């Protein structure tokens, strides 16, 4: 994957940027799952990890008949007007490689608790005895939310840009286009 | 001297109704006046509420009708009779020099694409605007467009659109009673959530009787976005038109007071000291006047 396709969001007076990269997003997972594979990658150029920010640009990493595929398929349908594009372009070098992860964590201890329950035969009581409020985490990360259309919930999806490294591995990607062992050129 | 008024209250023109919005089926839009309506339930997660499409639905059908009323000049409240001749004698040279053409032309196209859907346009495939204008109730010329064709930044020619234009020209000129009946399709999902008006349980949706809604504000603001003369930068689009015309999303004021591009000064140079600005500043202060409000001191 030495080629890229930057996507910088429009300012609008309508929308903050978060919803409009939410959304973005979204679509780019559904135009994934349309697409099936592992070949995918993203990026966030302009991060602030000191303000937990994505930015204001996106950067998706694959071959050039991937972007030229993906700058005219219908999952960009109404966000044209919303974006500005570039050019489908081989990346620069010298550049650091660094993954792009989904990070959970354990936010609901009683959610736990009702597995701890299904899968030990436990009582409420038990479940609060054996797992207290502590252990619930909450990552100090950036973050997307998502509207789940097999299940109907929304969640915030926290991503996390890993170490800078010299050189890149091989791997797939997600369905997000999230590192599940790929690398990704960052400059 | 001729001072400025005390009072000025200017009755708003373009009055739009509540958006309904209800749900159905693609492919059989024109089936649609009795389609079921998308009503607003509760969800616990605390206690929020929110509002989805059915699970065999996958458009929404937001309706509103929008009088346009006429006579923009002409304030309802002044003390200074002079102020009042004086302004009004300015907003006769203005329709004199040029009808109300352009500023009817981008609110035929702020009508055009769906922009009056705020968050249920971003994620559609295809919109397609049914505008009816109605006249003695049953119809008088019927509309159709694709809103995602006619984007949101730019403002194009047409045919129809003009013709649009110049249904809205009569109707602001004062030469024509015109009602308008606005209907909107939007291919959001099978499903999938819909944004209403939000309520001042942290979350509360609007609805007029058991059916979600947008406010009739929300529909005039999302017409009032015609300004593209303020001083441009950052590549933003028009913005909805605005004393001080200001984001409160992006937290910005453009047209700041300290340059002389505000409504106020514009308007004072424009009627008291007989300062004509550009034909783009004398579109903003009669969208302005268009818009409505209440302007002058204490």
């Amino acid at each position: 994957m030495d080629h890229y396709l930057d996507i910088r969001l429009r300012p609008d007076p309508e929308f903050p940027p978060a919803q409009l990269m939410s959304v973005l997003f979204g679509k780019l997972h559904q135009a994934l799952v349309a697409q099936g594979g592992d070949r995918i990658g993203v990026s966030f150029p302009d991060l602030d990890e000191s303000r937990s920010r994505l930015g204001e640009r996106l950067r998706i990493h694959a071959s050039a008949d991937d972007l030229r595929a993906l700058l005219a398929r219908p999952w960009l349908e109404g966000l044209r007007d919303h974006l500005q594009f570039g050019e489908p372009a081989v990346v620069p070098h010298p550049t650091p490689y660094r993954q792009v992860s989904r990070v959970q964590a354990k936010s609901n201890p009683e959610r736990l608790r009702r597995r701890l329950m299904r899968r030990h035969d436990l009582s409420e009581e038990e479940a609060r005895k054996r797992i207290p409020d502590t252990v619930a985490r909450a990552l100090d990360l950036p973050f997307v939310t998502l509207r789940s259309q097999s299940t109907g919930q929304h969640f915030r999806l926290f991503i996390r840009h890993g170490p800078l490294q010299v050189t890149a591995e091989e791997g797939g990607f997600t369905c997000y286009g999230l590192s599940k062992g790929g690398f990704v050129p960052w400059f | 001297i001729l001072s400025t008024a005390s009072v000025l209250a200017f009755e708003r023109k373009l009055d739009p109704s509540d958006a309904l919005m209800s749900a159905g089926a693609w492919a059989q839009r024109d089936a649609s006046q009795e389609w079921p309506a998308v009503t607003v339930r509760e969800k616990s997660v605390q206690t929020v509420d929110v509002a989805n499409l059915p699970s065999d639905a996958d458009t929404l059908k937001v309706r509103f009708t929008l009088r346009v009323l006429g006579g923009a000049g002409t304030p309802s409240a002044c003390n200074d009779a002079a102020y009042r001749d004086k302004l009004l004698q300015t907003v006769a040279t203005y329709v004199n020099d040029q009808g109300f053409a352009e500023l009817a032309r981008r609110y035929a196209h702020n009508l055009a694409n769906a922009r009056f859907l705020w968050r249920n346009r971003v994620g559609a495939e295809a919109v397609e605007v049914r505008i009816n204008h109605i006249r003695q109730g049953e119809v008088a010329r019927a509309w159709r467009f694709d809103a995602l064709a006619i984007g949101l930044r730019d403002f194009k020619a047409d045919a129809e659109l003009d013709a649009l234009a110049e249904l809205i020209a009569s109707g602001l000129s004062g030469s024509g009673h015109v009602l308008l009946e606005v209907v909107a399709f939007a291919r959001i999902g099978d499903g999938q959530e819909v944004f209403p008006s939000q309520e001042l349980k942290s979350k509360t949706l609007y609805s007029v009787r058991d059916a979600a809604a947008i406010h009739s504000q929300k529909i005039g603001n999302a017409l009032r976005t015609i300004d593209t003369w303020y001083p441009d930068e950052d590549g933003l689009g028009p913005i909805a038109v605005e004393p001080y015309g200001s984001v409160t999303s992006q937290g910005k004021a453009y047209r700041q007071p300290k340059q002389k591009l505000d409504f106020y000064t514009l308007l004072d140079n424009w009627v008291l000291r007989d300062e004509a600005p550009a034909v783009e500043q004398q579109h903003y202060v009669i969208a302005n006047l268009i818009r409505g409000g209440v302007f002058g001191e204490a």
